[PDB]
C-alpha cells in the first residue's frame, strides 16, 4: 500500500497558510462606493442593495466611536426598522475589532438579542457585521424605545385514509383527526441565525 | 392586506413596482 | 484640581529604554502590555515627546490589545496635557477621536473644558462641546456648564450657522435639556427641537441622525409642541421657525403618514394658540450665570474615589507583571 | 462514493424518448445526476394524456411517507403534484400561477368587450 507523503503534507501547508495569512476582515469586507466591487473578491452587489449600501453606514464603523467599544449599548439594524415597528435589537456583551482597518471597523461583537419585543441571554454571535444597515439607538430615549405588551385538519387524502384506517381499527369514531400546528414555530425569514454557523470565506 | 403593510412593501420597492388589481374574478370562461 | 493626583505612583522616568521595547513588538507583532503606553504617558516632559506620545497612541490604537486603552491612561495623559500646553494637542486628539480613541467620559471633559474659559479659549474650546455632543455623556451635573459655553457662542456667532453646524447646535443643546431643576432646560429643549426641526423640511431626516445620537422619528416639531404643553401644564426663534418653514433621493416615509409639508397651517395655529396661555401662566445668559453660582457643589469626592481605584487597580495589575517575569 | 454534504431528495427522473417525456418520481441523493442511480424508485408519472384523455400519475404513498420521515426534501415540481394529489396541501406557486392566468382571462374579457 503506497503512503502518500506529499499529498499528506500539502494539506499541513495549506492549514498554516489558511490559519497565518489569511486575509483579514479589512481586507476583504470593505466596498468600492463609487463601482460597488468589493477589494480581494471584485465581485459586484446585489442592485436590491446599492442605496443602503451607499447612504447607511455600517455597524462597527459607527460603534467605534463610544468608551470601551460601547459596552452595553444598543444597536438595531436599518431594514429592521422598516419592516419591524416591535422592538427588535442588540445588547452588547463583547466586540473583538479589527486593529489594522484605518477608521477602525469591521470587528466581530457578540451579544443579546431582542426579536419583536421578545428578548433572549445566553449571547449568541451577532450576524451581518459587514453590513451597511445600521442604526444606533442612543441612550436618550432608551427607555421609550423598549416599550411593547391553533389546530388545522389534515390534507384531505390522508382524511379519507385515516378515517378508514379507525374503522379497521374497530372504532369509527367521527371526531376529526387534526394535527396541531401550536406546537411548530412560525420565526420569519429576517430572524437572524448564529454567525459562528457561517464561516468565512 | 391592511394598507399600513402594503404601504410598507411599496416603500421597500419604490422604484420597482407593477400596479395591480385585487381579488380576480369568480369564473373563467 | 491639580495637587492631587500628582503622587503618581513613581516608576521609572526613561524613555530610550522603553520606546524600542514598544515598537520591537509591532514590528515582530506582538501583543503589547496595556500599562507601558501609561509608563510612556507618565515620563513626557518635553513638546517633542507630546508627538512621540501621540504618534505611539496611535499605534496603540492599531493593535491587538486595541480594548484595555484604560481611563486612567487617558487621564494621566490629559494631565499631561495640563502640565504642559492644553492648547492643541489634546484638542487635536479628541478631533480624531477614533485614529486615538481616547473617550474620557469623565469629569476629566469638565476639567479640560473649564480651563478653556480661564483664557475664555473661544473657537479652540468650542470644538470639544461639538465632540462630546457625539458622545453619550451628562449623567453627570456638566449640563450647566456645557450649555453655559453653547450659550456664550450662542450669542457670539449668528448665521446660518451652517448646512450641518446648525444641526451641531442641536443635539448639546437637546441632552443637556433633561433639566428638570428649571424651565431654562426646557427652554433649551426648545431651542434645540427648533433648529433640529428645522433641517428636517430644509435638507433631510438622516443627517440628523448621521452621527449624532439622535433617533430617526421624523416628528421632532411635535416634541417642543408637547414639552409646551407640559410648561403650560406647569423660544422666540421657533415664532420665525415654524412659519419660516411656511414660506415659499430615498424616500422612506409612507404613503397613508401625510408628509409634514402639508401641514404648516396645522404648526402655525397649535404653536400660535397656546403662547397666549403661556402669557397668562407663566435672559437666557444671565440665567445660567445664576446657574453656575447655585450650582456646581463639585464632586471631587467620586473622582477621589477613581483615584482609590486606580490605586487599587495599577497595583495588582504590575503584579502580575513581576510574576511573569519570574515565572520564565 | 462520497459525496461531501449530499441530502436526500424526491425528484422526478426522466425516461421518455424524444419529444414523448416521461417522468419518474425516485428517492434519491442531492448530487447524483438526472438519470442516474438512486435509493429507491418509485411510482412514476406519466405527462402526456393517453387515449380518451388522461395524465396518469403513480404514488406508493406508504413509501413516501417513509422517505420524507427518514429526511428527504421534495421538488417543487414534485410539490405542485403531490398538493394536485391532495397528499400535501396545495402548492403557493400553483394558486399564484392559476391567479396569473386568471387576472390575464380578467384583461381578455375586457379586451373583447373593447372590440364590439
Amino acid at each position: 500500500v503506497r503512503p502518500r507523503l506529499i499529498a499528506e503534507l500539502a494539506r499541513r501547508v495549506r492549514a498554516l497558510r489558511e490559519q497565518l495569512n489569511r486575509p483579514r476582515d479589512s481586507q476583504l469586507y470593505a466596498v468600492d462606493y463609487e463601482t460597488l466591487t468589493r477589494p480581494f473578491s471584485g465581485r459586484r452587489l446585489p442592485v436590491r442593495a446599492w442605496a443602503d449600501v451607499r447612504r447607511e453606514s455600517r455597524l462597527l464603523q459607527l460603534l467605534g466611536r463610544l468608551p470601551l467599544f460601547g459596552l452595553g449599548r444598543l444597536v438595531t439594524r436599518k431594514s429592521w426598522l422598516w419592516q419591524h415597528d416591535e422592538p427588535c435589537y442588540w445588547r452588547l456583551t463583547r466586540v473583538r475589532p479589527d486593529y489594522t482597518a484605518q477608521n477602525l471597523d469591521h470587528g466581530k461583537a457578540w451579544g443579546i438579542l431582542t426579536f419583536k419585543g421578545k428578548t433572549e441571554s445566553e449571547a449568541r454571535e451577532i450576524e451581518h457585521v459587514m453590513y451597511h444597515d445600521w442604526r444606533l439607538v442612543p441612550k436618550h430615549e432608551e427607555e421609550a424605545f423598549t416599550a411593547f405588551t391553533a389546530s388545522v385538519p389534515y390534507p384531505p387524502l390522508l382524511r379519507a385514509m385515516i378515517i378508514a384506517e379507525r374503522q379497521k381499527n374497530g372504532d369509527t369514531s367521527t371526531e376529526e383527526p387534526m394535527l396541531n400546528v401550536q406546537r411548530i414555530r412560525m420565526e420569519p425569514w429576517d430572524y437572524p441565525a448564529k454567525q459562528e454557523d457561517k464561516g468565512r470565506a | 392586506p391592511p394598507e399600513r403593510e402594503l404601504s410598507r412593501l411599496r416603500r421597500l420597492y419604490q422604484g420597482h413596482l407593477q400596479e395591480e388589481s385585487g381579488p380576480p374574478p369568480e369564473s373563467m370562461p | 484640581d491639580s495637587h492631587k493626583w500628582e503622587a503618581r505612583e513613581k516608576e521609572h522616568y526613561c524613555l530610550a529604554d522603553l520606546a524600542s521595547l514598544m515598537d520591537k513588538t509591532f514590528e515582530r507583532k506582538l501583543p503589547v502590555s496595556s500599562l507601558t503606553i501609561s509608563r510612556l504617558i507618565d515620563n513626557i516632559s518635553s513638546r517633542e515627546e507630546i508627538d512621540h506620545a501621540e504618534y505611539y497612541l496611535y499605534k496603540f490604537r492599531h493593535s491587538p490589545n486595541c480594548w484595555y486603552l484604560r481611563n486612567w491612561t487617558i487621564h494621566t495623559w490629559i494631565r499631561q496635557c495640563l502640565k504642559y500646553d492644553a492648547q492643541d494637542k489634546a484638542l487635536y486628539t479628541l478631533v480624531n477621536k477614533v485614529q486615538y480613541g481616547i473617550f474620557p467620559d469623565n469629569f476629566t471633559f469638565n476639567l479640560l473644558m473649564d480651563s478653556f474659559i480661564k483664557k475664555e479659549n473661544y473657537k479652540d474650546a468650542l470644538s470639544v462641546v461639538f465632540e462630546v455632543m457625539m458622545q453619550e455623556a451628562f449623567e453627570v451635573p456638566s449640563t450647566q456648564l456645557l450649555s453655559l459655553y453653547v450659550l456664550f457662542h450662542c450669542l457670539a456667532k449668528k448665521t446660518d450657522f451652517s448646512w450641518e453646524e446648525e444641526r451641531n447646535f442641536g443635539a448639546s443643546l437637546l441632552l443637556p435639556g433633561l433639566k428638570q431643576k428649571n424651565s431654562v432646560g426646557f427652554s433649551s429643549q426648545l431651542y434645540g427641537y427648533a433648529l433640529l426641526g428645522k433641517v428636517e423640511l430644509q435638507q433631510g431626516l438622516r443627517a440628523v441622525y448621521h452621527n449624532m445620537p439622535l433617533i430617526w422619528k421624523p416628528g421632532y416639531l411635535d416634541r417642543a409642541l408637547q414639552v409646551m404643553e407640559k410648561v403650560a401644564a406647569s423660544e422666540a426663534l421657533d415664532v420665525l421657525g415654524a412659519v419660516l418653514k411656511a414660506l415659499t433621493k430615498l424616500v422612506e416615509q409612507l404613503d397613508i403618514e401625510e408628509t409634514e409639508q402639508s401641514k404648516l397651517p396645522q404648526y402655525l395655529e397649535r404653536f400660535k394658540a397656546l403662547h397666549s396661555k403661556l402669557q397668562a401662566l407663566g435672559l437666557t445668559t444671565q440665567l445660567v450665570k445664576e446657574k453656575l453660582s447655585t450650582c456646581e457643589a463639585e464632586d471631587i469626592a467620586t473622582y477621589e474615589q477613581n483615584l482609590q481605584q486606580w490605586h487599587l487597580d495599577l497595583v495588582q495589575l504590575i503584579q502580575r507583571e513581576q510574576q511573569q517575569r519570574e515565572q520564565a | 462514493k462520497a459525496y461531501r454534504g449530499g441530502h436526500l431528495t424526491i425528484r422526478l427522473a426522466l425516461g421518455g424518448c424524444t419529444n414523448r417525456p416521461f417522468y419518474r418520481i425516485v428517492a434519491a441523493h442531492n448530487k447524483c445526476p438526472r438519470d442516474g442511480r438512486f435509493v429507491e424508485q418509485l411510482g412514476s408519472y406519466d405527462p402526456l394524456p393517453n387515449s380518451h384523455g388522461e395524465k396518469l400519475v403513480a404514488l406508493n404513498l406508504d413509501r413516501i411517507r417513509h422517505w420524507i420521515g427518514c429526511g428527504a426534501h421534495l421538488s417543487k415540481p414534485m410539490e405542485k403534484l403531490l398538493g394536485l394529489a391532495g397528499f400535501f396541501p396545495l402548492h403557493p406557486m400553483m394558486i399564484t400561477n392559476a391567479e396569473r392566468l386568471r387576472r390575464k382571462r380578467a384583461r381578455e374579457v375586457l379586451l373583447a368587450s373593447q372590440k364590439t
